[PDB]
Formats: C-alpha cells, sequence, structure tokens
C-alpha cells in the first residue's frame, strides 16, 4: 500500500503570490500522480494527471512536476476561487491512495464584519426555547470574538458558533453565533446584544434588540 | 461534455445492502476504467474499488473487501457499487469517477450520500430569522431561516426557488448535544427591499421527507 505523503497541510498565500504543495510516495510510481482540486460543496476536479499532464482550460498557474517518488504542485499567480482543498492520487497500482489535503486559503486586506441580530421568532417560542442569532457577514481573517450579554449579564458556555469556508470571490468569512435559551428564561429579561471584537473595527461593534419591541 | 450521474444513496440500517449508480455520457465508457471513492463528513478522499473498462477486473480497498461489489454495464453506460453488510464508517459521500488512464480519474460525479446509522430520520423545524423594527443597519439588511433538529445529514437551503443565490450564506450545520442537527441559512439584501420583497426559505431533507417554504419577513409594526 503506497502511502502518500502531502505537505504542508494547510497554507494562506495572497492573491497573486506563488504556492508550492508537495506530495512523496513510500515507493517509486514513476510518473502516475494525479492532481485534484475541491471547492468547498463540490465535488473534486482533475487538474494534473500522470505528473504533468493537464487540459485546455486548467489555468497555466496549474503546473504540476516531479517523478519516482517526490511530486509537486505549483499555483504561480493565486487567484480568489483556488480557495480550495488539493488531493495528490497515485495511480500506479492497487490500493489506489490519496494524500491527506492542502488547505489554501487565500490571504487578503482586512476586511470587518456586518453584524446582525436576529429575535427568536414567535413560531420557536411557541416549542418553549428561543434562539437569538449574531450574524457576522464577510470578514477576514477567520479570527472574531463575539460574546453575548442578556440584561448585561455576561453570557458563557450556552451558545454555539458556525464559520463558512472561505468565499471563492471576495475571500471572506461569515460566522453565526446562536444563543439558546429556554422560553421561561427568555422572558425574564429584556436586552439581548452580541458584541463583536474584529481586527478590522475600529473598537468593538455591538448590536441588540429588545424583547416585545416589534 | 463528459458527465458521470450517480443516484441510489440514502440511509440504510446497519447490516444492510444498497446499491449506487453512476450514468455515463460523453465518451466511449467501453475504454475507461471506473471507479468508486468516498469522503467521510470532514475527512478526505479515500478509494473504495476500481472496474477495468471491460469489467473483467477489479480491486477493492481492505476496508470494503467481500462486502461492497463493483460492476458495469457497457451497454447501458452504467457504474454499480453493491454495498452489502453495511457499516456505519461506510458512511460518507460517495463519487464515482474514471479515466481512458488505469486507475486515472477525469471524470468525476456530482456525489452521492450514504449514511449508515440505526438512529431515527427526523426532519427539520423551520423558523425566520428577521429583524425588529429598530434594528441599526445601514443600506443593507439580513434574513434567513434556522433549519433546526434535524437527523441526518444533508439538508438543501434555497431562496425563492433558486432565483436568489446572490448574498446566501447556508452554514454548516452544528451536531447538538441531541443527536440532532441545526445550522442557519442567511442572505444580506437591500434594507428598503426587506419590508416589501417576497424572501421565501426552501428547506428540502430527503431522509425524513420533509419540505418546507418559509417566507420570512418582519414582524407586524404599525
Amino acid at each position: 500500500d503506497i502511502q502518500m505523503t502531502q505537505s504542508p497541510s494547510s497554507l494562506s498565500a495572497s492573491v497573486g503570490d506563488r504556492v508550492t504543495i508537495t506530495c512523496r510516495s513510500s515507493q517509486r510510481i514513476m510518473t502516475y500522480l494525479n492532481w485534484y482540486q475541491q471547492k468547498p460543496g463540490k465535488a473534486p476536479k482533475l487538474l494534473i494527471y500522470v505528473g504533468s499532464h493537464s487540459q485546455s482550460g486548467v489555468p497555466s498557474r496549474f503546473r504540476g512536476s516531479g517523478s519516482e517518488t517526490d511530486f509537486t504542485l505549483t499555483i504561480s499567480g493565486l487567484q480568489p476561487e483556488d480557495s480550495a482543498t488539493y488531493y495528490c492520487q497515485q495511480s500506479f497500482f492497487t490500493p489506489l491512495t490519496f494524500g491527506g489535503g492542502t488547505k489554501v486559503e487565500i490571504k487578503r486586506t482586512v476586511a470587518a464584519p456586518s453584524v446582525f441580530i436576529f429575535p427568536p421568532s414567535d413560531e420557536q417560542l411557541k416549542s418553549g426555547t428561543a434562539s437569538v442569532v449574531c450574524l457576522l457577514n464577510n470578514f477576514y481573517p477567520r479570527e472574531a470574538k463575539v460574546q453575548w450579554k442578556v440584561d448585561n449579564a455576561l453570557q458563557s458556555g450556552n451558545s454555539q458558533e458556525s464559520v463558512t469556508e472561505q468565499d471563492s470571490k471576495d475571500s471572506t468569512y461569515s460566522l453565526s453565533s446562536t444563543l439558546t435559551l429556554s422560553k421561561a428564561d427568555y422572558e425574564k429579561h429584556k436586552v439581548y446584544a452580541c458584541e463583536v471584537t474584529h481586527q478590522g473595527l475600529s473598537s468593538p461593534v455591538t448590536k441588540s434588540f429588545n424583547r416585545g419591541e416589534c | 461534455e463528459v458527465q458521470l450521474q450517480e443516484s441510489g444513496g440514502g440511509l440504510v440500517q446497519p447490516g444492510g445492502s444498497l446499491r449506487l449508480s453512476c450514468a455515463a455520457s460523453g465518451f466511449t465508457f467501453s475504454i475507461y476504467s471506473m471507479n468508486w471513492v468516498r469522503q467521510a463528513p470532514g475527512k478526505g478522499l479515500e478509494w473504495v474499488s476500481s472496474i477495468g473498462s471491460s469489467g473483467g477486473t477489479t480491486y477493492y480497498a481492505d476496508s470494503v473487501k467481500g462486502r461492497f461489489t463493483i460492476s458495469r454495464d457497457n451497454s447501458k453506460n452504467t457504474l454499480y457499487l453493491q454495498m452489502n453488510s453495511l457499516r456505519a464508517e461506510d458512511t460518507a459521500v460517495y463519487y464515482c469517477a474514471g479515466s481512458q488512464y488505469l486507475y486515472g480519474m477525469d471524470v468525476w460525479g456530482q456525489g452521492t450520500t450514504v449514511t449508515v446509522s440505526s438512529a431515527s430520520t427526523k426532519g427539520p423545524s423551520v423558523f425566520p430569522l428577521a429583524p425588529s423594527s429598530k434594528s441599526t443597519s445601514g443600506g443593507t439588511a439580513a434574513l434567513g431561516c434556522l433549519v433546526k433538529d434535524y437527523f441526518p445529514e444533508p439538508v438543501t437551503v434555497s431562496w425563492n426557488s433558486g432565483a436568489l443565490t446572490s448574498g446566501v450564506h447556508t452554514f454548516p450545520a452544528v451536531l447538538q448535544s441531541s443527536g440532532l442537527y441545526s445550522l442557519s441559512s442567511v442572505v444580506t439584501v437591500p434594507s428598503s427591499s426587506l419590508g416589501t420583497q417576497t424572501y421565501i426559505c426552501n428547506v428540502n431533507h430527503k431522509p425524513s421527507n420533509t419540505k418546507v417554504d418559509k417566507r420570512v419577513e418582519p414582524k407586524s409594526c404599525d
């Protein structure tokens, strides 16, 4: 079983930069190594086959090289759409083995999030639970702090965060923070606020609503 | 246009059987070697099985040998994967891929999800996400839908039946302590359009056969 060692596991490079992804095989496989690109939510796509061969339609920035047990994929002139995961695959003999993958992040200029807060719907409240959602839209880098406050009470341990994969056009992230309370507890308080800290904001931004104020 | 269309995925009980299909078009199927590749949730690509262009040769990963059977019908331009004695660790998205080059994968299918669990399939509750009247948004506002408490993955969310795509963000699902999934789908739109234009989130959960079209609009505030 030929083991495929791919390195680095991740990298972050700016648009127009030149990045290299390496793939090593435990045994000689001549030139029978293929490279695939997998964008978020999409099926894998072939970039390079048999070491260095590409189809007319694969950008000139995608070039493969190597032989025996050392292979390289070079992206010369990174583009926003190149944000994806890349895998090598030996097509020498079975079992066919893939590399562990390399996540390519596009390093762009700082972008502050646009913050939005959503109260729980009356429909959900009928079920005896209240979800309060704070959205941070289109920001970079991924590092962001979201803190919930209920009647000035600092909330901890009752929220969950989810972050999208980097956008293919603007290279930004979006983040959702969901605060979960029972209806009874929701109805005991008035002010619900989410405060966001991010390197793109001159100082923290706070968005809030008051319960029962349509 | 070389094309591979899969089908047959779904939710299966441990030890049960399932047969995947993959229809080919746009090339001489009889000269292409075919493969199955799978991707566990949040994991890398894993080779499953390979079959020669004529069907006289087959290859299998050690983890599926004796349980999976790859086959093809060159008269119908179809590839199959018969999965028996299914295990929980077989859960993944399954892809068919092939090439005129042996063990290559030049044309890929869109993928089909296979979930192996003894848990019960449950449809989500869909709740609106809309701001209150005193929201301090500028010229851009946000709406969304909360898709809560469903199992298993995945769910598909669209807006206005696909007519609205720009500015949409459907977040990755989070596994709650209950063992159920929950996610939010949001879309940013001009503020002036918030209280007038139609915004409908279309949710489809095929495992539980739960499909919903929910209109999202701010609360009445006269």
